[PDB]
C-alpha cells in the first residue's frame, strides 16, 4: 500500500527490526501492520537506528517470520475503534472484538497514544463516590473522578472485590464503566464475562453499562503494555467524547509493571531497581495523569495492584502508592477470620477523610472507630500474654465493642454467593454513619458480637441478634 | 509570502457561528427567584402562654 | 445588649440556684441565650446583599 | 460567565479548524507559486545582507 | 477578536532563518537523539528541534552530540533538523512570579498571563562563596509551635522535613507557608519570604487542589509554585530545583529573604536515575546514579544567607525527602542528611495516633537551632525541652505503681504533648505561641484535664486577648519576655485557671 515498505531484517524475540526505504520516514510511536496468517502483526516504532532502520516491539507472536518481509505503516499509534457501541463488547488490543458482536466502532476509531491534560485543563471534584460497602465507606471515603487503589498481595480475591464494586456501585452509576483486564488470566475472564452477562451490566439485549476490554497474558508483552494504553483511549472517549462520567477500572497493574519492565529491557534499556524499568515513574505519570476529572467529564478509575510477597517497599508497589488517590489494602489475616471484604481498616488512607469533608459527625466517629479498633490491636498482645481478665474493665468494654464493631465490618456479599452463598447487603452512607455511632455509644453491646457477624446495618444486627436468641 | 498569505486568509475567511441565547440558558444556571417576606420570627404569642406561666409557676418549689 | 442579657442571665443562674422550681428558668434562659448567639452568627453568616453588577 | 469563557474557547479551536481548511487551501493554489517566488527573492536579499 | 490579536502576532514573525549551524538527527530513540552537526554548541544549550522539541546537550561526542529531550518523542523522527538556539538554559527571575505557577521553562501552567518578570537568568550557577555569607541570626517562624520551638528554623539555611510518602508532607510544607502570610503583611522584606514551593512528580490534580487551597487562604501574591508535575519530563524535573534557585535569586540579590521548598529530592532522583541510565552512565549505589551526591549538593548550597556587603539576603531552604520504608540508612538519605544542617523527621506512629503535627522530636534537630529562636519563645522553652525528655523516658512508664514523681511528668508530659498538637492548615501567632508554653512551664496547664486543654486554648488566648491584648503585643513586639511579662503571665494563667 504506503511506500513505507521495510523488510524485516532481525527477528530477535518481540523486538523485530524493519529497514525501511530511504525516501520513506517512520516516525516514534507509529503502528506497522504486517499482514500474515496470524491477522496483521502489530510492530509500535520504538526507535530509530539510521538509514531507515528502526526497531519496533511486536504486540502479536513473532513465530513462522521470515526475515525480508515487506511492513506497511498504519502511519502512528494504533488506532482502536470508538464509539458507544463499544459497551458491553470485548475488545482486544488492537481493536479487535472477543465478544464477537461484529464490527466494533460507531463511525470512529481513535489513536491510543494521547496526552494527559495540562494544568489548565484540569478541574477539582470534593464529590464523593459512595461505595454501598459500609466498612469502606466509613473508613475509606471514596470519591467520584478518583484514582482508587486496591492495593493488596496475592489474588486477595482481587477480582471479587471489583466485581461487589461493580455489583453495587456500577448499577446504582448511571455513566459508563471500563472493564480493563491486563494480563487476567482467561478463567478470571470467562467469570467475569459470564458474571457481568449475569449481573446484566453486559446487557445483551440494549446498551451495557460497562465495555469490556480482556487482556490475556499469554498475549506477548507488548500486548500486555498497550492494552493499558487501549483501555485508557476508551475511557477519555466516554469521558470526553461522549461527555458522560465513567468508572474505570483496571485490573491488574503489577501485570503493567512487570510487562513495561520486560520490553524496557528488551529495548536495551537497562532496566533500573529490582529489574523495573527506568521509565516506570514516567510511564505511570502518563497513564495517572491521563486518568482525572477534568471539565469534560469524570472518571474513577479502581485499579487493582499485586504487591509482591507483599512488600510495599519494593519500588513498583511504592511508585505506583504515590500517584493513586484512594488507597486501600486487602490483609489476609481480616481475610481468615472470614471478614468480606478483607481491608485492614487501619491499613486503609483515603484522601478524603478531612473533618470538615467528610463532616465533622463522621469524622468524630471515624476517630473513634479508629481508636476502637486500634484499641483492641494494642490490647491484643496483653490479653494474649498476660490474660484477657488483668485488663481494665474499660478496656474490657473497648474490646467487646471492638469484637463487635470488628464483625460489624463483615458484611457478606452479593458476588460471595458464590463464596460464601450469604447475599449482599447494600448500606446506604448515612445509615452505616448511623449505625456505627450507636455501637460506639454501646448502645448495642447487649448485642452479640456474632449477631454482627456476616449480617448488615442495624436493623439486621438486632434480627440476628433475635434469630440467634430464637 | 506565506506570512502574508496565512494573515489574509484566516483574517478575512473567519467564520464565527452565534450560539443561541436558549443553548446559553442550557450551559448556565438560572435566576433564582425572590424569597419573600414570609412570616417573621415570633415568640410568646397567644395569651395561652400567659396564663400557663403565671398559674404554672405561681410558686417556687420549698 | 446581648451581653446584658447573658450576664442577668448567669446571675439568675446562680440565684436559682439558692431557690428551687426555678431550675426550668435558667432552661428557658438558656434556649434564650441560644437564639441571642444564633441570632450573632445569622447576622455573621452576612453574605453580600447585592449582586456585583461593577465586575461581573 | 463560566459558559461565556467556554464558549471563547470553544470559538477559538472551531476558527482554528477552520484555518486547518484553508492552510489546505494556500498550499494547493499557485500562490504557492507565486509566494514561493516572493520567498525565494527574500531569501536572496536576506542572505546577501548577510 | 482575540483570534485577530494572535494573527497579527504570527504577522509579527518574519526573522532572518539564517541558521548558523543545523543539525540532523542520526538516529532517535530513547529521547536521545544523536546530532550531526551543531560544532559550535556550547554544553547544556538550549536547542530547538523541527519537531519544535526543547533539549539540552549533555553528551558533546565527538561524531555526534546527543541531545537529551525535555519534549516528547512522538513527533521526533530521524533526520530531524536541529536549531541551535545558542543559548543555555535560562528562565524569568523577578517578582513577576509571585502567585504564578510555572513550569521550568517558564509557561504559566496556571495561564496567569505570560509571565512578566525581571529578567531571564540562568538556571545553573554555582553557590555563593565563604565570604559572601554572614551567620544565620535572623528567625523564621512557621506559625508550628513545635517548629519554631523545638527546632527553630532561621534564614539561608536548610534543615530536612524527611517523614514518610504521603503522610501529608506536604501539608506540614503548607503549614509554614501560610503562617509566611502574617509575615509577608509586615513591611520589613526580610519579614517577608516569598515563599517558592517546588512540586516535583506531583500530578497536576493534586497540585490544583494545591494551588486552590493557597488561593483559599490567599496565599498567592508571596507564593511562587514552580511545577513539574508527574508527567513533566525527567529533564525538566532534573533540571527544576535549580531552574527554581535562580528565581530565589533576583529576591536573595535584592537582599530580600524567601524560603524554597524542594518536594521531593526523592523524586529528582528517580529523574537523573532515568537520565544517567539513558545516557547508560552507571547507576550508584542503590542504582540511583553516583553523582547524585554532587548533584544534590550542588543545589543544596546555593541556600545561602549573603553577607550584609552581599546585602543581608537569603534563600532558606527546607528539602522534603520521602522515606520509603522510613529509612533514614537509605543512600539518598544518607547522603541528604550529611549535606543538610538539621532535619526534622516526622514520626508515623504519632501521625497515625492522630498527633499532627507528627514530628520525632529525638530524630529532629536543628544546628542553627536557638541562634534563630526568639527570645521569648526561648526563655518559656528551654524547659519544654527538657520536660520532653524526662517524659520519654516515662513514656515507657505509661506500661500502674510509679513513683510520685514520674507519675507527676507522666501527667505534665501527656498535657504537654497534646498542647503541641495543631490542626493542620491552621497555623498561629507567636505571640500566642509564647503565653500557652509559659503555662505548661509553670505546670498550670498539669492541672487542667486532658479534654479540657483544647478547650482552655482557645478560650485561654481569647480570655488573654480581652484581659491584655496590651501584654500580647508588648510579647510581640518586645520580642522578649522580661520579668515584668513572665510574673504577669503567670498570674494571667492564675487566673484563667481558676476559670
Amino acid at each position: 500500500s504506503t511506500p513505507i515498505t521495510g523488510k524485516v531484517t532481525a527477528v530477535i524475540g518481540a523486538i523485530v527490526d524493519v529497514h525501511f526505504e530511504q525516501s520513506e520516514l517512520p516516525a516514534i510511536l507509529n503502528a506497522l501492520e504486517i499482514k500474515t496468517p496470524q491477522g496483521k502483526l502489530v510492530l509500535e516504532v520504538a526507535q530509530h537506528l539510521g538509514e531507515n532502520t528502526v526497531r519496533t516491539i511486536a504486540m502479536d507472536g513473532t513465530e513462522g517470520l521470515v526475515r525480508g518481509e515487506k511492513v506497511l505503516d498504519t502511519g502512528g499509534p494504533i488506532s482502536v475503534p470508538v464509539g458507544r457501541e463499544t459497551l458491553g463488547r470485548i475488545i482486544n488490543v488492537i481493536g479487535e472484538p472477543i465478544d464477537e458482536r461484529g464490527p466494533i466502532k460507531s463511525k470512529l476509531r481513535k489513536p491510543i497514544h494521547a496526552d494527559p491534560p495540562s494544568f489548565a485543563e484540569q478541574s477539582t471534584s470534593a464529590e464523593i463516590l459512595e461505595t454501598g460497602i459500609k466498612v469502606v465507606d466509613l473508613l475509606a471515603p471514596y470519591a467520584r473522578g478518583g484514582k482508587i487503589g486496591l492495593f493488596g498481595g496475592a489474588g486477595v480475591g482481587k477480582t471479587v472485590f471489583i466485581q461487589e464494586l461493580i455489583n453495587n456501585i456500577a448499577k446504582a452509576h448511571g455513566g459508563f464503566s471500563v472493564f480493563t483486564g491486563v494480563g487476567e488470566r482467561t478463567r478470571e475472564g470467562n467469570d467475569l464475562y459470564r458474571e457481568m452477562k449475569e449481573t446484566g451490566v453486559i446487557n445483551l439485549e440494549g446498551e451495557s453499562k460497562v465495555a469490556l476490554v480482556f487482556g490475556q497474558m499469554n498475549e506477548p508483552p507488548g500486548a500486555r503494555a498497550r492494552v493499558a494504553l487501549t483501555g485508557l483511549t476508551i475511557a477519555e472517549y466516554f469521558r470526553d467524547e461522549e461527555g458522560q462520567d465513567v468508572l474505570l477500572f483496571i485490573d491488574n497493574i503489577f501485570r503493567f509493571t512487570q510487562a513495561g519492565s520486560e520490553v524496557s529491557a528488551l529495548l536495551g534499556r537497562i532496566p533500573s531497581a529490582v529489574g523495573y524499568q527506568p521509565t516506570l515513574a514516567t510511564d505511570m505519570g502518563l497513564l495517572q495523569e491521563r486518568i482525572t476529572t477534568t471539565k469534560k467529564g469524570s472518571v474513577t478509575s479502581v485499579q487493582a495492584v499485586y504487591v509482591p510477597a507483599d512488600d510495599l517497599t519494593d519500588p513498583a508497589p511504592a511508585t505506583t502508592f504515590a500517584h493513586l488517590d484512594a488507597t486501600t489494602v486487602l490483609s489476609r489475616g481480616i481475610s481468615e477470620l472470614g471478614i468480606y471484604p478483607a481491608v485492614d481498616p487501619l491499613d486503609s488512607k483515603s484522601r478524603l477523610l478531612d473533618a470538615a469533608v467528610v463532616g465533622q459527625e463522621h469524622y468524630d466517629v471515624a476517630s473513634k472507630v479508629q481508636e476502637t479498633l486500634q484499641t483492641y490491636k494494642s490490647l491484643q498482645d496483653i490479653i494474649a500474654i498476660l490474660g484477657m481478665d488483668e485488663l481494665s474493665e474499660q478496656d474490657k468494654l473497648t474490646v467487646e465493642r471492638a469484637r463487635k464493631i470488628q464483625r460489624f465490618l463483615s458484611q457478606p456479599f452479593a458476588v460471595a454467593e458464590v463464596f460464601t452463598g450469604i447475599p449482599g447487603k447494600l448500606v446506604r452512607l448515612k445509615d452505616t454513619v448511623a449505625s456505627f455511632k450507636a455501637v460506639l455509644e454501646g448502645k448495642y453491646d447487649n448485642i452479640p458480637e456474632h449477631a454482627f457477624y456476616m449480617v448488615g446495618g442495624i436493623e439486621d444486627v438486632v434480627a440476628k441478634a433475635e434469630k440467634l436468641a430464637a | 509570502n506565506v506570512i502574508q498569505d496565512l494573515y489574509l486568509r484566516e483574517l478575512k475567511d473567519t467564520k464565527l457561528a452565534p450560539s443561541t441565547l436558549q443553548d446559553a440558558e442550557g450551559n448556565v444556571k438560572p435566576w433564582n427567584p425572590p424569597q419573600k417576606p414570609n412570616l417573621p420570627e415570633l415568640e410568646l404569642q397567644g395569651p395561652e402562654a400567659l396564663k400557663a406561666y403565671t398559674e404554672q409557676n405561681v410558686e417556687t418549689a420549698h | 445588649a446581648k451581653s446584658a442579657a447573658n450576664k442577668l442571665d448567669w446571675a439568675k443562674v446562680i440565684s436559682s440556684l439558692r431557690i428551687t422550681g426555678s431550675t426550668a428558668t435558667q432552661l428557658s434562659s438558656f434556649k434564650k441565650r441560644n437564639d441571642e448567639a444564633r441570632r450573632q452568627l445569622l447576622e455573621l453568616q452576612s453574605q453580600p446583599t447585592e449582586v456585583d453588577f461593577s465586575h461581573y | 460567565v463560566r459558559y461565556e469563557a467556554s464558549l471563547r474557547q470553544l470559538e477559538q479551536r472551531q476558527l482554528a479548524k477552520s484555518v486547518i481548511s484553508r492552510v489546505q487551501s494556500e498550499l494547493g493554489n499557485p500562490k504557492f507559486q507565486e509566494k514561493v517566488l516572493q520567498q525565494s527573492i527574500s531569501e536572496i536579499e536576506q542572505l546577501l545582507s548577510k | 477578536e482575540v483570534s485577530s490579536i494572535l494573527e497579527e502576532r504570527i504577522k509579527g514573525v518574519s526573522d532572518e532563518a539564517n541558521l548558523n549551524e543545523t543539525g540532523r538527527v542520526l538516529a532517535v530513540g530513547d529521547g536521545i537523539a544523536r546530532v550531526f552537526g551543531l560544532n559550535n554548541i556550547q554544553a547544556e544549550e538550549l536547542v530547538e528541534f523541527s519537531s519544535g522539541v526543547k533539549g539540552m546537550a549533555l553528551n558533546l561526542e565527538p561524531g555526534q552530540v546527543g541531545i537529551v529531550l525535555f519534549g516528547s518523542d512522538r513527533l521526533v523522527k530521524e533526520g530531524e533538523l536541529v536549531k541551535r538556539t545558542g543559548n543555555i538554559v535560562d528562565v524569568p527571575v523577578g517578582p513577576g512570579l509571585l502567585g504564578r505557577v510555572v513550569d521550568a521553562l517558564g509557561n504559566p501552567i496556571d495561564g496567569k498571563g505570560p509571565i512578566d518578570a525581571a529578567g531571564r537568568s540562568r538556571a545553573q550557577v554555582k553557590a555563593p562563596g565563604i565570604l559572601p555569607r554572614r551567620s544565620v541570626h535572623e528567625p523564621v517562624q512557621t506559625g508550628l509551635k513545635a517548629v519554631d520551638a523545638l527546632v527553630p528554623i532561621g534564614r539561608g539555611q536548610r534543615e530536612l522535613i524527611i517523614g514518610d510518602r504521603q503522610t501529608g508532607k506536604t501539608a506540614v510544607a503548607l503549614d509554614t507557608i501560610l503562617n509566611q502570610k502574617r509575615w509577608n503583611n509586615g513591611s520589613d522584606e526580610s519579614k517577608k519570604l516569598y515563599c517558592v514551593y517546588v512540586a516535583v512528580g506531583q500530578k497536576r490534580s493534586t497540585v490544583a487542589q494545591l494551588v486552590q487551597t493557597l488561593e483559599q487562604h490567599d496565599a498567592m501574591k508571596y507564593s511562587i509554585i514552580v511545577a513539574a508535575t508527574a508527567s513533566e519530563a525527567a529533564p525538566l524535573q532534573y533540571l527544576a530545583p535549580f531552574t527554581a534557585a535562580s528565581i530565589g535569586e533576583w529576591f536573595r540579590d535584592n537582599g530580600k529573604h524567601a524560603l524554597i521548598v524542594y518536594d521531593d529530592l526523592s523524586k529528582q532522583a528517580v529523574a537523573y536515575r532515568q537520565l544517567s541510565l539513558l545516557l547508560r552512565r552507571p547507576p550508584g549505589r542503590e542504582a540511583y546514579p553516583g553523582d547524585v551526591f554532587y548533584l544534590h549538593s550542588r543545589l543544596l548550597e546555593r541556600a545561602a544567607k549573603l553577607s550584609e556587603k552581599e546585602g543581608s539576603g537569603s534563600l532558606t531552604a527546607l528539602p522534603v525527602i520521602e522515606t520509603q520504608g522510613g529509612d533514614v540508612s537509605a543512600y539518598i538519605p544518607t547522603n541528604v542528611i550529611s549535606i543538610t544542617d538539621g532535619q526534622i523527621f516526622l514520626e508515623a506512629e504519632l501521625f497515625y495516633k492522630g498527633i499532627r503535627p507528627a514530628i520525632n522530636v529525638g530524630l529532629s534537630v536543628s544546628r542553627v537551632g536557638s541562634a534563630a529562636q526568639v527570645k521569648a519563645l526561648k526563655q518559656v522553652a528551654g524547659s519544654l525541652k527538657l520536660f520532653l525528655a524526662q517524659y520519654r523516658e516515662v513514656a515507657a512508664f505509661a506500661q500502674s505503681d510509679l513513683d510520685a514523681s514520674t507519675k507527676q511528668t507522666l501527667v505534665r508530659g501527656e498535657r504537654l504533648t497534646q498542647l503541641l498538637k495543631q490542626n493542620q492548615y491552621s497555623p498561629l501567632a507567636t505571640e500566642e505561641q509564647v503565653p500557652l508554653i509559659y503555662a505548661g512551664v509553670n505546670g498550670h496547664l498539669d492541672g487542667i484535664e486532658l479534654s479540657r486543654i483544647g478547650e482552655f486554648e482557645s478560650s485561654f488566648l481569647s480570655y488573654l486577648k480581652s484581659n491584655h491584648n496590651e501584654l500580647l503585643t508588648e510579647i510581640r513586639e518586645k520580642g522578649e519576655l522580661s520579668k515584668e511579662l513572665l510574673a504577669s503571665l503567670k498570674s494571667a494563667t492564675e487566673s484563667f485557671v481558676a476559670t
